């Protein structure tokens, strides 16, 4: 129907800006727990399973530019970073490209299933001392990879770039289920709490009769 | 009667130990006073440095096993209030501090055979209301009608195979809901006391 | 062969069908087993039934708030509680489950039963009236007019958990509690017992158009 | 599945880099043993077997510019290299054209296989007096032609650009194998390598004891 | 007929299948051949057995370090060598041919076995005792503690070359190798042998995600 | 027992001699004392200017045959050491030097029936790591159990003939892996021979 | 806790009223 586990996911939304200046480069990590409108409907389960697809989307300020060469990398887990604008990082080949001048229409990427694992899981209870490859929650069967703008030119490109991605979810099978949250937490990677002012559910009222 | 939990039988697709590990364990009596808050215990944790369990759990290094629960609370006809017990898959507990970042540290996160105390009920001390806590497999303790619950849980994981030491599968909770009342003139402690059985452990690794 | 262009060339839809190339071509995932509890559609989270709050009171703080005082002390004829059944809209439906998966969902029609269950003493024995007016009026305002209605008379001796099917809600309606019996209790005994509420939706329960809901931070 | 030797051939990565001035041409030899991550890994087998393929990229330096029509040609082995930007080597009918504007999504073009034997060879132990057509190891059974990118004008183009050359290989078969290198060679077509300061494989530890 | 034009209309995607036009169109390949020898995939690469280096002391210098060196003068009871089990990290298994082709292929699995010969004279007679430990302790103390794991016991005298399986390595697990008696010759044959180490994979060794290696150059 | 090369039998799809041909031949014994280094022959440059085989590869320019090798060794119960056989096609020897572009030259590169002297062992003077080096056919020799060593090669080339002065198409190799060691009051050279057969030659050309 | 891990037998009041136990062979100690 529309109900179903399927549709629930399939919009795409915003999940980062990922802006550069001219260091001449802008990287950022993989992270769905972005905001708050999709960490709060991807905690209703524990286990999930899903492939996602991207969308990057180029604005100069100002609005509109000349075209340029810029390119989008992506980094599997378990490989180095890049560092400077120019290294030899940016030559490998287990590092797939894309190259989208300004002016052409989107570009779109999807990425596959990439954990050892035979699931996701948001929630983890035990140290990875002697786990898989203070430290209280956190696995490292959770990092999907990088993707480092960078535009090609020699020198001097003085651009002052911004970009955008958006972020679909498909085929996704959900498991066991698990309360939603309803207390706004403060930290990114931890369940806290602010227990010194815990708020309520529901608004109050005069009395208990008179409904 | 006996409730599972999302209905599937405890069995096994390495060695795998017997009727020697068939026995019951029996935790520590717990006392449930007038203005108690809650227990909570996260097994396969408890069962370590105890018994025949214990020896085929700290030198081994890979553990399956479904678990058997029966929590029985003993009070006459004169008593009152209601119980609450639940099997909570992934139970990970947070710090209830603000601001740096002050984790719980140890002692708390992993209490072993004395279970430990929650210090907000309400939230659950995890960020999530009490109200929505029936989604997971739950029974009902009512003291005027029925004093026991059978849960029977199987193994929940991902990976099929995990160590028993760091990870932890789930936890068990009590929780009073309704708090105890009684007119004066008897007892005060209404024990709580819990039956654990292994079904089908497979234990692999060696020392 | 040749083709020509549509209205409809260079545009970014947001709700898609269309796939990209993948970035790992020959990739394998890793093959699944068998995870209990698998769910399928989120209409079987919204059947199962949760703790509605209802003593919402200011006085009442923590955990006995999820609590209808009921007391001795009271006499024939007095309301014990009352709350709209309307889920999603601000009041006592909010902390349960299908209260919150009807913040996303404009548009909503079915059929939500409400379940209670008592807490008190082996002796005690009393009974409750149990009411519902159908949305076009408030609440009632004596005993006579409730018994007018629809209503299912509930002891404490016998049974010890009544039901109750409320027909077709669609996007008010009032529930009161007469109390039809001062509550008898033998000596010894404390006379303040506490009647839960429960809530949940049956089968023939809908959904419509998607909206995000409204929570109160944003990162 | 994905370690067939198809799949552990078939990313395309960077060979050279190949910049013009205005001269008003740049010239280039094939060769794929250019970067060291190539010549390592096909060095693995002795005689090998593909169809390449390749793809150039053009970014003015400040990057991206106004139209130009730049052609690519290609020259096949045993034919004479064009010499200045307007001799008359650019309106022969062998040499295959390709014209690509700046503006336009880069282009892409096939090489077939171009050896008189059956088999590359990377690795020849003899002297080509009476062989095929000091000199110890060197064999004209492995060049495959030339690009000679060139600008399309009159006169007066003083365009500064720099081009690139992406390589997938396709259809790979291999023949009987060869242990990998261990010692950074220092020429280009040779195996030598310092002898005065011999390279470890494993790096020390204390005692033989003490795993 | 009417086409419109989705995201992803010019780009260049680096993991590509899609052919361009041939450059040379009627050109005829040389037939190929039957030359022998021919690898299908590179998995049959790394079953096919490698020397192993232990002694990677900083005295060992030259060919004299694929070499565990025994001693007559030794007496009961002490270690003869000892190296992790761990292909692609930097230690002992890097000369050797599993270990570097896990330097590429992230993540892997599988069963690698470890095979030792001796190099001594036909006189010469012994025992050793080859033991392992499990990855979840350090490697034994004592000589009672490597006898209650999975022990081989090893002879000079019957046979010359022995064999073992490790189950089940993944992305440590310590192997030493105990000497159970003292060397035993007869007059005028020299004291000092030698064992090397081999090393393989098995058939059920597997591998996942591509990834370049760490050389030391760059051209 | 014997091993073959890659496992193929040598067979052939000009000229064909028979039997005379079919005859051992035999180098000559080298000395292997206690510090050697290793040897090496380039063969089928070594059956040049001796014998019926040198009159029919000297004036024929076109060639295809594959060998049968039986290594040998002599020694008593009383040494100890272990050789190494292998037959690596493609042998291809680069010079020592680092700058210009100092190369080997002639005489090191084609040694004859005289066979050759590894200068560094450890990286088979090639750039080519030792302990890799069992990709390639191998066989032990090891003195306190076999000495004897039967390798068959067949004809490994991507054209189907070619010139048997210029071309080389493998080489033998033999390395001391463990040096050797005896108590005095012995020998002190175990010699080391040869034995070359050729089985399917099928020569083509005229003078 | 070392006492469970013997042999025991939970005995109530409230269900049963009377519950036995089996000591095997005795001989010519044992302590319950």
């Amino acid at each position: 129907l529309e109900t179903t586990i399927n549709h629930f996911f399939s919009r795409s939304g915003l999940v980062g800006v990922v802006n550069l200046t001219d260091t001449g480069y802008a990287t950022w990590d993989i992270d769905i727990m972005g905001f708050v409108q999709l960490r709060r409907k991807c905690e209703m389960f524990t286990y999930m399973r899903f492939n996602a697809e991207f969308t990057f989307v180029t604005t100069t300020e100002n609005g509109g530019a000349r075209p340029y060469m810029l390119q989008y990398m992506y980094v599997p887990p378990g490989a180095p970073k890049p560092t400077g604008r120019d290294a030899f990082q940016w030559q490998t080949a287990t590092n797939p490209s894309v190259f989208v001048k300004l002016t052409d229409p989107p570009a779109q990427v999807s990425v596959p299933f990439m954990s050892p694992a035979s699931a996701y899981q948001w929630f983890y209870d035990g140290y990875p001392t002697f786990g898989q490859h203070t430290t209280y929650g956190l696995c490292p069967n959770n990092m999907m990879g990088t993707f480092a703008v960078r535009v090609v030119s020699r020198e001097a490109s003085q651009l002052k770039l911004q970009t955008r991605v958006y972020m679909k979810l498909k085929h996704v099978r959900a498991w066991v289920p698990r309360p939603i949250r309803s207390q706004p937490y403060l930290l990114k990677n931890f369940p806290n709490y602010d227990s010194s002012k815990i708020t309520n559910s529901a608004r109050d009222r005069s009395s208990i009769k008179q409904a | 009667n006996i409730v599972l939990a999302y209905g599937e039988w405890p069995e096994y697709c390495p060695t795998r130990p017997d009727v020697s590990v068939n026995r019951f364990y029996t935790l520590d009596s717990k006392m449930w006073q007038e203005n108690s808050t809650g227990w909570y215990w996260k097994f396969p944790d408890v069962l370590n440095k105890t018994g025949v369990f214990g020896q085929n759990a700290q030198f081994h290094y890979l553990y399956r096993s479904g678990f058997c629960l029966h929590v029985q609370c003993n009070a006459s006809k004169f008593h009152q209030g209601a119980l609450l017990v639940a099997v909570i898959p992934e139970f990970v507990i947070a710090g209830r501090g603000s601001n740096e970042a002050p984790h719980p540290g140890f002692t708390t996160t992993f209490p072993g055979t004395t279970g430990a105390t929650f210090y907000d009920p309400y939230v659950l001390d995890s960020g999530v209301p009490l109200s929505q806590a029936l989604i997971y497999p739950h029974q009902w303790i009512n003291l005027r009608t029925n004093n026991c619950a059978t849960v029977i849980v199987p193994y929940i994981n991902a990976v099929p195979f995990d160590s028993a030491i760091n990870h932890s599968n789930f936890g068990l909770i009590v929780i009073p809901v309704s708090p105890l009342k009684y007119s004066s003139g008897a007892t005060t402690a209404i024990p709580i006391t819990i039956t654990i059985a292994p079904l089908n452990s497979e234990f692999g690794g060696l020392r | 062969i040749p083709a020509e262009l549509r209205p409809g060339t260079n545009q970014f839809l947001t709700t898609d069908d269309g796939t990209a190339a993948p970035i790992l071509p020959g990739f394998t995932p890793t093959p699944t087993i068998h995870i209990p509890g698998e769910v399928h559609s989120l209409l079987e989270l919204c059947r199962v039934e949760t703790i509605l709050e209802v003593n919402n009171t200011t006085e009442a703080t923590g955990l006995t708030r999820l609590l209808i005082p009921v007391s001795s002390q009271n006499k024939a004829d007095e309301l014990c509680a009352a709350f709209m059944v309307d889920p999603g809209r601000i009041g006592p439906w909010q902390s349960t489950l299908v209260g919150q998966i009807c913040r996303y969902y404009t548009q909503w029609s079915g059929s939500l039963k409400v379940t209670f269950m008592f807490t008190g003493s082996f002796m005690a024995t009393g009974k409750m009236l149990v009411a519902y007016s159908p949305p076009g009026s408030a609440q009632p305002a004596n005993r006579e007019t409730a018994m007018l209605g629809t209503h299912v008379i509930w002891d404490f001796g016998l049974q010890s958990s009544v039901s109750l099917v409320i027909p077709w809600i669609s996007n008010a309606g009032v529930v009161t509690l007469w109390y039809q019996t001062n509550y008898v209790v033998p000596p010894e005994t404390p006379g303040e017992a506490y009647i839960i509420a429960m809530g949940a939706a049956q089968d023939n329960f809908t959904l419509k158009i998607c909206k995000d809901t409204d929570e109160v931070t944003q990162q």
